[PDB]
This record gives structure tokens, sequence and C-alpha cells, in this order.
RNA sequence: GCGCCGUUCCGAAGGGACGGGCGAUGGCCUCCGUUGCCCUCAGCCGAUCGAAAGGGAGUCGGGUUCAGAUCCCCGAAUCCG
RNA sequence: ACCCGGUGAGGCGGGGGGGCGAGCCGGGCUCUCGCUUCUGGCGCCAAGCGCCCGGCCGGCCGGGCGCGACCCGCUCCGGGG
């Protein structure tokens, strides 16, 4: 299906498309607050690997950690 | 006839002459943070060097073809929850006393039947919020030889089905009544995309500056052009 | 008197029957009237001189 | 040994400034359409002495060109400005003492 | 619609009132500060009897959570008599001594003999 | 990490009120209050605490107790709603 | 991307419209301007024009929109980078 293509597409991070997406996403999330709700996952495939399903009561919070 | 007491009293809206009126000020609103984020995000999508795997979603199949594609997809809409109960009631009455072809939605079912080589036309919405779901699918339809089209709005594609949003729609099988128009749409979509996918790969994105900076650079270039014209004569 | 007492006093006890009553003294009132007349007359003179400048030019 | 006096001055709570009797911050007018293109006139109401400052300040009353409300500003009174004086402010203003 | 002010405040959205499906508690709590519970006893002090005989009052001992209007309505209900005014103090014992000044149509000595104190 | 910094600083920070329109009620359905919606209006400044000597409306005389009196009694007023 | 200053984030950039100067044969073109300086006055909640419709009997009473107050825009203006 589509999940294996999405999986190795999230794997190959050093490519131009994925570096562009990580740069735009990191910029947008840096403008966002330190702790907020993402109503849908940014990585749906990795969420389904970790155990996230699409039903009521499964919430995802996007938070930031100060690096160092 | 007229009343001579009706004096015309114009206000001179000069600098420091009179108070200024409440004119339109939509540009100078101190907007909230989410509006200010979502505007300059699209501004950065205009500015930054967009790779062709994201730039392929910027070309949309036009309106006159999209209306015919919606007219074709309206005939083969999937079942409703009430229509499922009606068909189960009819099956129960038949038990007491061939399925038609429908849409196949979802990137999983769509890509599985494209590698199974069952699709004849694959509809894509251009405006998915995680873009990595649908990046591989145009080149995958290129390799499998499947016609793919890209349309504006996932809401108008998800209201063909009885849901909210829908990314990819596959046209697996059609009847004999809806074959010729389907072939005429397949031919136009194929000559739009599959014949010219290599130029889509070569076409980079972005590198478009803002209008003020473009106007300033164009002013300096036209000034230097007028200078280099008037020295030669 | 103290300011919260002024609810008790009548209307005539708190101001004077005059333009700018109880806010400005009468000398500065009549000076402000003279100024408000004379700056307006100066604007009329400047308008007449501008009309004459447009008449010559 | 102990924490030295220059280190104790940086912490605060004793060595802070005495800003109670001070009237306010001596700040100019912000940039706008009148400061940018033309000019706008304002009267000098009164000159006051500010504590903790050798320079005297001036209450300059401006007229707001956008909303009907008289603004006040704490200008730094230069030597030669008297009360009842029209201080102009803008780009098209003239060059004399009591003008920015 | 044109933007008049440059500031963008929060728009006045619609909110609803409390329409609960079931109340929080089952029964409303009964008045534990009853009229009988708010008046403990009248005093039989010689000074209190001198105050009753002279200044046409009644001296009561009251729970500390009371109001002057509560003492007034409590005396009016449980003694069937009109009250001119109520003067309250809190004793160092803990309870509230209440000098209830009555109206001069009734007699303080007569109502004291009626309620039994002497 | 218990929590810390920060008081206008990286905030959609108002629930307020004049007038008009509509429907629902209440009272000799006269005329007006009460709430519900919509149109319309609006700058503020930082939630809150912080002086029994700071600002702060308005009470004095006589008499009375073994102990209380600008408080209790009498006679005079006065402030706010 | 990132940093600083101001604001109640109030006219920022181009294209229009008009006037004042120079040269050419009423016309286009390079540039400036855009209404306030003898005075311790006042200045908001539109005057004027046009197009509408609602009720009453050409007349009476109550309202809306656009000009006045140019248009298009993708960062609030600047300063670093
Ligand atoms: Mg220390
Ligand atoms: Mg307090
Ligand atoms: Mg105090």
């Amino acid at each position: 299906g589509a999940y294996k293509y999405i999986q190795e597409l999230w794997r190959k991070k050093q490519s131009d498309v994925m570096r562009f997406l990580l740069r735009v996403r990191c910029w947008q999330y840096r403008q966002l607050s330190a702790l907020h709700r993402a109503p849908r996952p940014t990585r749906p495939d990795k969420a389904r690997r970790l155990g996230y399903k699409a039903k009521q009561g499964y919430v995802i919070y996007r938070i930031r950690v100060r690096r160092g | 006839v007229v009343n001579p007491l009706f004096e015309k009293r114009p206000k001179n809206f000069g600098i420091g002459q009179d108070i200024q009126p409440k004119r339109d000020l939509t540009r100078f609103v101190k907007w909230p943070r989410y509006i200010r984020l979502q505007r300059q995000r699209a501004i950065l999508y205009k500015r930054l060097k967009v790779p062709p795997a994201i730039n392929q979603f910027t070309q949309v199949l036009d309106r006159q073809t999209a209306t015919q594609l919606l007219k074709l997809a309206h005939k083969y809409r999937p079942e409703t929850k009430q229509e499922k109960k009606q068909r189960l009631l009819a099956r129960a009455e038949k038990k007491a006393a061939k399925r038609p072809p429908v849409l196949r939605a979802g990137v999983n079912t769509v890509t599985t039947l494209v590698e199974n080589k069952k699709a004849q036309l694959v509809v894509i919405a251009h405006d998915v919020d995680p873009i990595e779901l649908v990046v591989f699918l145009p080149a995958l339809c290129r390799k499998m030889g499947v016609p793919y089209c890209i349309l504006k709005g996932k809401a108008r594609l998800g209201r063909l089905v009885h849901r909210k949003t829908c990314t990819t729609v596959a046209f697996t099988q059609v009847n004999s009544e809806d074959k010729g128009a389907l072939a005429k749409l397949v031919e136009a979509i194929r000559t739009n995309y599959n014949d010219r996918y290599d130029e889509i790969r070569r076409h980079w994105g972005g590198n478009v500056l803002g209008p003020k900076s473009v106007a300033r650079i164009a002013k300096l270039e036209k000034a230097k052009a007028k200078e280099l014209a008037t020295k030669l004569g | 008197v103290r300011p919260k007492v002024l609810m008790r006093l009548s209307k005539t006890k708190k101001h004077v029957s005059r333009a700018y009553g109880g806010s400005m003294c009468a000398k500065c009132v009549r000076d402000r009237i003279k100024r408000a007349f004379l700056i307006e007359e100066q604007k009329i003179v400047v308008k007449v001189l501008k009309a004459q400048a447009q008449s010559q030019k | 040994g102990r924490v030295i006096r220059g280190q104790r001055k940086g912490a605060g709570s004793v060595f802070r400034a005495h800003v109670k009797h001070r009237k306010g911050a001596a700040r100019l007018r912000a940039v706008d359409f009148a400061e940018r293109h033309g000019y706008i006139k304002g009267i000098v109401k009164d000159i006051i002495h500010d504590p903790g400052r050798g320079a005297p300040l001036a209450k300059v009353v401006f007229r707001d060109p956008y909303r009907f409300k008289k603004r006040t500003e704490l200008f730094i009174a230069a030597e030669g400005i008297h009360t009842g004086q029209f201080v102009y402010c803008g780009k098209k203003a003239q060059l004399n003492i009591g003008n920015v | 619609k044109i933007r008049t002010s440059p500031t963008f405040r929060r728009p006045k959205t619609l909110r609803l009132r409390r329409q609960p499906k079931y109340p929080r508690k089952s029964a409303p709590r009964r008045n534990k500060l009853d009229h009988y519970a708010i008046i403990k006893f009248p005093l039989t002090t010689e000074s209190a009897m001198k105050k009753i005989e002279d200044n046409n009052t009644l001296v009561f001992i009251v729970d500390v959570k009371a109001n002057k209007h509560q003492i007034k309505q409590a005396v009016k209900k449980l003694y069937d008599i009109d009250v001119a005014k109520v003067n309250t103090l809190i004793r160092p014992d803990g309870e509230k001594k209440a000098y209830v000044r009555l109206a001069p149509d009734y007699d303080a000595l007569d109502v004291a003999n009626k309620i039994g104190i002497i």
C-alpha cells in the first residue's frame, strides 16, 4: 500500500524535498507555541507504528524541548 | 425652489488641516498570531525554492475538464448509510421471498489497485496538509502508465463521497454508457500529465520575490537601461 | 470646598452664569474670544490674498 | 572574600533608581504620516523640572490627526523655548530653535 | 466590511446558560440557621433587667453567624412583637449579645413576664 | 522537577453601554421595565493584594452604670441609596 | 531564517488624476509637489451629489449604498542580516 512509500519517504531525510519540508515545518512549529494540540499527526505512518489509531479519545500534542 | 440655507461644507483632509476619516485599514490590522502565521507561510511557499515533487501539485487541471470529471464522478458515487440499510432490507425481503462499480477512495486502496493495474483515472487533491502522503503517487502512476489528474480543493472531492475530505479517487470500472467520455477525459489528462512529466521534473519552484522588492529591482534596472540607452543614442 | 461636598450644592453654587462658567476666568475668556475672531479674520484675509494671486497669475 | 560593591550594585533592590517623583520618560513623537510627509503643530503648555535630571522638560500638547483627542508629550526643553509657543514637528517644518 | 480600528479584538461569540440534565445535589439543604436555632436564650442579669425596665429593650444571646435583620425578623416571629432597632455585640465568651429595642406600643416588662424571665 | 522569571513583555486580554429593528412574555397588554438575537458604539493598562498615622460623603449637647458611652436614653441634625 | 526600535501595529510599494518649471512639433516625455508658520481660539460622531425602495395622502414621514475619502498588492513600517 501507501504506507511503505510514506515510510521510506520519511526515511530519506537528506534529499531536497525532505530538507525543504523539515525546514518549513521547523519554522512553522517554532512560530507556534511551546505546547499545543496537533489534531492530526505530522507522521501518520510513524503514529500507526507507535500505536495511534483514528478514533475518539486519541489526542496528539506537539510540544517543543529546548535543545542542549 | 431649493432651500438657500443648505450650505456645502467640505472638509479639507490635508496634513494637519482636519481629522482623518475612518477609511479602509485592512492592511494595517495587528492580526492574531495564527492568521499572521498562515499568511506568511504561504508567502514562504511563494519565496523558497520549491522542489518539483511539491511543484507538481501547483499545476491544476482546468475548470472545463474538472466540471466534466465531476459530472462523470457523480454517476459512480458510493453508497449512503441509509442506502446500505435499504439494500440490506431488499436482500432480507429477497431471502424471505451483480454489484455495480463504485469509487475506490484512500491512498492505500488507490496505490494497491494501481500496482494491480486496475485504475484508468486517478484524481488527486492538491491541498493535503501533510504532503508526504501523495508525493510518490504521480510518479508511481507515471511508471505504471496510469492517467492522473490534480484538482483544487479536497472538500469538493470529499463531497463527491459521503465524507469530509478525500485525497485520492480511483476510477476502476465504468459501464458501457460512460466509456466514451471517460476515454476523452483520459486522453486529455494523459496528454496534460504523462506526456509531459519530464518537464514537470525539470520545472523548479519558487524564487519569486515580493512586489516591493521586485518593483525596486525593476526600477533600478529600467533606470540603468534608460542610462545605457541615452549614452549610445 | 472639598470635592465630594459638591453633590450637596446646587447648580448655581458650583458655576457662574457665563460662557466657560466655572472653568475659565473672564479675562482669558474674552481674550480667547478675541483670538478666535482674529485668527478667523486672518484666514479670510489669506483667502482674499490667495484669490488675488490666482487672479493675477 | 565577600561579594564586592560593583557586584552588589548589579543585583539591585538597594541601588535601584529613585523614580517615584519623576514625571515620566522624556520621549519624542512616534513616526506617522504627519512626521513623515508634512508636519503637525503643537502648543507648549508649561515647562516643568524633572527630578534626577539637569534638563527641564516641557509638556507639549499635540492634536491627534486620527482621533479627536489632544495628546501630550514630554519633550526635552531646549534653551530658548518659552511657554505659549507653537512647536512644529514633521519633515516640512522650518529650521529654528523649538522645532524638530 | 471595512476595518475601522486597526486593533482586532476578540469577536463577541455566543455562549449559553446552564441547562443541566440533572442537578449536582439531590436535595437542597434545609435552613440550619432556623429562628429557633438563632436565638439561644435571654439573659437574667441584674444589668439586663435594669436595661429592660428602663430603656424598653430585651437582652438575648444569639449565634455569631447572624445579621441584625435576622435578629429583627427572629424576634418579630418568635415573640409576636415589633422591633424598633437591634444593637449587637460579640461577648468575650463567644456568643452575640443582642439589645433589641422595641416599639413603645408594647411593654418590655409585660413581654418579659409573658416569656417568663424576671 | 517542587516550581522559577516576567507585570505589559513573543496575547483573539471587552460580556460593557446609547440608539434602531424583530419575536417572546409581565402588569387597567395604554405605556414602560425585564430578558433573547441582529445592526451599531467604545481606546486604555493591566486579574488581585497592599496604610486601624496617606486620600476618603456624613453627629453634637445634656443625662445615665459597681464596669460601656460622638454607641444606651432625651433633644437636635446630617450623609448615601 | 534570525535580532532591534515604534505603534492603539493609521495611509508602505507601484499604477493612476491635477497643478507648478525646461526644451520640441493642442500632443507625448525626465524631475519636484499633493493643500496647515505674525497670534497660549476652535476642529469627532459628514455637509453636498447621484441611485434606490418602504409607508401615508405632485405633496408628507422614516431608511440603505457609492462618491466626498482613486486603484492594484504578498510580508505592519523602518534598521541590520
Ligand atoms: Mg544573589
Ligand atoms: Mg485594598
Ligand atoms: Mg487608611
